[PDB]
């Protein structure tokens, strides 16, 4: 048999902490959970109304939740066989990175799947599963920010229409030269509180990533 | 590629490091064939791979640092 | 910084009579209306130091400040911060001084456009108010780029004024 | 540097916008004045009635303008870089 | 053909590729009638795209419906005429995928 | 000619690339017809313009539909002048795509 | 020539080297008319250089259909007189791609 | 001469650079012709222009196709008249691709 | 011809990976991609919408994929002798660095090299194929600058476009002080993803790269 | 690139404004005009009465738009987005 | 050598209207790389008035400094300028004289600081100026249609990327720069 | 000479290097016109390729058409008059890029 | 001429590196007219001239970083 030796093997985990967090989790999971917070934060019509830290701390949380059946599988399937030394980070390093490789396989595009691998020239692929990460992680990326935007515009049409609406009717009267965004902020935010925007969209967008 | 050669790498450093280490083993359980000369510089080229390793090691992640960090 | 300072004012005034006052409504985003007139005299302003001198002027003092303080246990001087935090003052005195010829001239031209409400009620300022005083307004400017050349030079030398007597008189001051 | 060259580099920056947005301005007023003769002789209007159309007059005078408009850019700065070694000295 | 001639001002995105395809069937089976022993032919054609990286890709397939002229029976190589008329005239439509039948059912192909 | 003919306001993207093939079509036959032995010529091209996800573009096709003359029979060296009229009238289309038939079916190619 | 003096508000960008080609077919026509033996020519020219991801150059074609005066047939000389008639009024042609063909069929390139 | 009589509305850049060609064309004709004994001069040009940070030749061709007065025929150095002729009122363009036709087919190059 | 020993060896190559992934990177393959990427950004009419982490991980993926050819081309010619010891690292370098001098030779303009080797008082080169290290680079530097900031004009003028209108149009029924940005934004957004900005945009640039 | 080629690229995108623009703009244009002629004949107003009118025609005239204001944008910036590799040269 | 480039190109950046739109590590190689280009032929001749007699130990130190420093300060003083050199004089209580002659350290190297600063700044107010101009004709042009509220930013920016890149302004701008370091 | 009198609103930069070389050529073929044994000149000129360190730079060249008067003939030294004439004329054209020709063929350079 | 100057130098040192390892091959097998001294002598020297190589290279890399790792 072969492996790597203690040296070596707290090397490449050192060096795998510093990626991590930073990366492994900034592109993997709630980078449009982000945009979306962005999102509307700008649409609130008020420039950090809701801290950034505070945003940040809502979506670690709130991903973590979403990846915890992602999280049971691959601890079950690598830290078990691993913590007991059963198995050598060789291929247990494998065997973890593979239920995420499939999360990222179901949340793709197709198209944007097929013009990375013909930019990378490599189409010999039987089956949708035997994609590599190299290809299969830019396509995830693509599709994350896309369907980032296109929950954005969804949350940002309702205040849209307020806004719209309420300028109609002051400056119907005669009133149009007064700038009705003082006026429509109370309005939107008395409207988001009613409707706890904060929990329906929190329970929205999980219901997105479960598709 | 880039994976297959750090791949490449590090499982060349096991392999050194693990055949000093089974040499030195079988010289401390007293089998005839080993001669203490032979032991001692294997482990020391082990560890000058292994201090070659955690320099590319350092100066990699200093480069991804410098080149994340960037203000776009 | 004063004399930019009532440099920056003058030419942002200027704008305001036009085009450039629309943030008078509540804070806006962006100002819409900053780089327009104002940056024109915001770096103008520093190229008429370098004529004279850049820092050289100013390492004078600096010089000059040592021997009439030189570093001890005497406590700083009062009734000394009033005056020149009253200098400016300066800032919108000089500022209407350069802006005498075109606040006047373009108020003439807002009168005489009111003017002819009696004629035609329906004059619609919003439609051509606006392009009347841009034209002249931006003709004003290039004509009188003269008369601010030795305009920037009062400045100058009157905050030097104040500047000598403050640091030569306050060690005598004690 | 004596303040001549100051000061004339403040002309031909306003003479330049003097002259690019005269054709769009003049364009803006004329069609305005015909619409405010229109804002007479039987009056009714709504405030002034007169957007639409001068957006869509100064819309066309783009395409009239065209490229003089943006060649008057393109000279002026190749002369002020022409004299960077020489505005200095 | 005269639906592509056709001019509407809506533009619908799908049934602008249907309102084509349904032109091609109609043309290919004018050459067809246009043939000698066939009366009347009837094409109907089956393009999918969404096919990329997949063990079973697919392809596209047609179904020709020709009523032969009475007394009449296309031979052994008046089938492959038909077949490579339509094989040819479609995209990506190997000759294997053409279904030809007569009016007595009797499927050729 | 019939590009030339079809030239209106209305701009379809794909209805652009689509009028045209249809006039390439109806050029290259009536130039088959101006052939001798040929009656009447009738062409489809099959120009698949999608590139996605293809490793290979796979190339064009043709299907010429010659109705010879009364007594009359296309020579074995004047069926590559049937073929290369088409296969180089038309862009990347190599002569091994280009489909020949008579009006007795006879598939000649 | 037709296509430079047709003016239209419409500036599509694809109908403009389609309209020119077009143009360039009949210019070239014309001077192979004016040739002697030759009655009426007929050119198409096959420019396609799009690609996606590679350096392919897509080389271009021609198809000359010469139609001879009443008894007459062009030499083994003057053959290449009207294949680098085409072949050098037409950017990137080389002479190997043009192909020349009388009005029964009769491929003389 | 008719690229400056040639002014229009028409803001395309491409037929800035084709109209002035189609000039030179009529130009050069025009002198050829007023030469002795070539009754008719028709040359076409074949420049290539688009060359940006990039080593590509893009070398320029062309083709006259005079057609001398009754009873005559271009000596061995009457040639190289009507080649650098062109050649030289041409930029970039090489004696070797000049090509010289007469009314009787006969590539005189 | 003779070779280094093997101690200046591991210290030339250590010292070349500090500036091979710094500078090599940042000045040689994907400068016009991140200015790109940074121009649309701003375009979008929300500057810091997209993880800055996450642009440029998919730059560098990108830019991986676009230079793979010429990589795996000098990956060959270099190690390949080098690694059954055929050639010395003194040639291996020249012969290595050929191919990349190559594709950067292939993109450059012709202007920005004549004026540098104006300035450097360099000997006229009758043959192309002689440019140095020294005057090869700040031509296709000055060269990738000028063409990134055209392309991201091009990729702005529709943006532009469409609040020009929307503000005109607003304007026109008769909302002066209603911030178009503010109701542009969504628009700009639907249009982007409805046009597949994205994926579009990388695969546009990456054939205008290969040709 | 030539300074003719931006005139171009400005001429073709502001050519989709006036296009996408005119239905919108002329039916308020006219809907102001079929009020002021309906408003002789006893021609008491209050002040305008005529902004509501335009309301509801242009945000009809949006609805019978609806797709094709949409579908010049998709297919613009499609051929520009295409054509990136070709405006380099 | 070229404290001026970089202050140069910083102003180019903020006059484009995007903070950071090249990034900070080109913009210090093509300043460095310049640098070098500029100052070859000085670096050549210290070069060999140093090495030289150093490879071969025919000198010492104690005369090499001086004579490798000598050029170096021939070079600067034409950089440099006459008011700021008296100022300096001045300051310092040193020789005046009617005849320039070995300028001290003390005076030199402030001098030619001050000046570099002022000659940046010269060239970086003409860099800015196309652009303020562009912004004030888009500017006033917004306005007078009735645009007043609209920002002119998201507008302005692509007309002066595309004036940048359209009238060269990378080439002949170090052409110009490296002309009048030469003179 | 009559182009320097025409302005136009246009920014024609291209039609402004050409608008002048069609000058040039009228301009340089009136003096040759007023040389005694021309009767009537017809020059163009090639102005090309600028660029840089390239294997080639090539430079521009002219041709002259000179049509002597009848019954005349242009001496050897009466050669380089006509030639450096225009060599000089014209900016960086050596007097080995000016090609003469009579109007009875016979190129004189 | 900066590459070239170092290039010398490292030629230089590595040329030094050179002699002393086939002076003490040449006299480890054997060879006769070769001094323990001199090649003791000869490998510190060139030991030390590494070590000198070494300081410069960390100098120059050190100032590199610092001088192009601030914001301009």
């Amino acid at each position: 048999g072969q492996s790597w030796s203690l040296s070596v093997q707290t090397l490449v985990f050192i060096t795998s902490l510093t990626f991590l967090p930073a990366i492994l989790l900034m592109m993997t999971s709630f980078t449009r959970i982000i945009i979306v917070f962005g999102l509307l934060r700008n649409a609130l019509g008020t420039p950090s109304a809701p801290p950034n830290q505070v945003l940040l701390g809502l979506a670690l949380f709130l991903t973590f939740f979403i990846m915890s059946p992602v999280i049971d599988k691959i601890y079950v399937d690598a830290y078990q066989p691993f913590s007991e030394q059963k198995i050598s980070m060789q291929e247990a390093l494998d065997k973890g990175a593979q239920p995420l490789r499939a999360f990222m396989l179901r949340q793709t595009r197709e198209a944007d799947l097929a013009l990375f691998a013909r930019l990378a020239n490599s189409g010999p692929l039987q089956g949708p599963e035997a994609v590599p990460m190299r290809i299969l992680l830019p396509a995830y990326v693509t599709s994350e920010l896309k369907t980032a935007f296109q929950i954005g515009f969804t949350i940002f049409i309702p205040f849209l229409i307020i806004d719209l609406v309420i300028a109609s009717v002051l400056m119907a009267l005669g009133m149009m030269m007064v700038p009705p965004a003082t006026i429509a902020l109370p309005f939107k935010l008395m409207l988001f509180v009613l409707v706890d925007g904060w929990q329906l969209l929190m329970g929205s967008l999980a219901q997105s990533f479960y598709s | 590629s880039f994976a297959g050669q750090l791949h490449a790498a590090l499982d060349r450093i096991s392999d050194r490091q693990a055949a000093a280490r089974v040499q030195a083993e079988k010289f401390t359980l007293g089998e005839p064939g080993i001669a203490l000369n032979d032991v001692m510089a294997d482990m020391q080229k082990a560890s000058v791979s292994m201090q070659m390793g955690i320099q590319v090691r350092n100066k990699l992640v200093a480069a991804y640092q410098e080149v994340m960090s960037m203000q776009v | 910084q004063f004399a930019f300072a009532a440099v920056r004012t003058a030419g942002e005034f200027i704008g305001l009579q036009m085009g450039l006052s629309f943030a008078t409504f509540v804070d806006p985003g962006s100002h819409l209306n900053m780089p327009v007139l104002a940056r024109i005299m915001d770096m103008l302003a520093m190229l008429l130091f370098l004529t004279f001198n850049g820092h050289l002027w100013l390492i004078s003092l600096l010089v000059d400040t040592f021997h009439t303080l030189p570093i001890g246990s005497n406590p700083v001087n009062s009734n000394a911060f009033m005056a020149l935090a009253r200098a400016g003052g300066l800032i919108f005195l000089n500022g209407l001084m350069l802006a005498l010829p075109v606040i006047t001239l373009l108020l003439t031209l807002n009168l005489a456009l009111g003017l002819l409400n009696r004629m035609a009620p329906q004059l619609s300022i919003f439609v051509i108010g606006f392009p009347l005083t841009l034209t002249v307004g931006i003709m004003l400017m290039a004509a009188l780029m003269p008369l601010i050349a030795p305009f920037c030079e009062h400045l100058f030398s009157e905050i030097f004024n104040l500047l000598a007597d403050i640091v030569s008189e306050m060690p005598i001051n004690n | 540097m004596t303040p001549e060259s100051v000061m004339m580099m403040g002309t031909e920056a306003m003479k330049v916008a003097l002259a690019l947005a005269a054709p769009l301005l003049l364009v803006a007023l004329i069609t305005g004045l015909i619409i405010s003769i229109l804002q007479a002789a039987t009056q009714i209007n709504e405030m002034t009635l007169s957007f639409i159309p001068k957006i869509v007059a100064v819309f066309i005078a783009i395409i009239v303008a065209g490229p003089w408009m943006l060649n008057l850019l393109l000279d002026y700065v190749r002369t002020l870089f022409s004299n960077l070694p020489y505005i200095i000295g | 053909f005269e639906l592509l001639d056709q001019e509407k001002f809506g533009i619908s995105q799908f049934s602008e590729q249907v309102n084509y395809q349904r032109a091609l069937e109609g043309e290919l089976a004018r050459t067809i009638e246009t043939l000698g022993p066939v009366k009347s032919a009837r094409v109907h054609l089956a393009m999918p795209k969404p096919s990329l990286f997949v063990r079973e890709q697919k392809s596209p397939s047609a179904s020709v419906t020709v009523t032969l002229e009475p007394g009449r029976a296309l031979d052994e190589g008046q089938i492959s005429a038909v077949v490579h008329l339509v094989s040819s005239a479609v995209a990506g439509l190997p000759p294997g995928n053409v279904t030809l039948v007569d009016q007595s059912g009797h499927l050729l192909t």
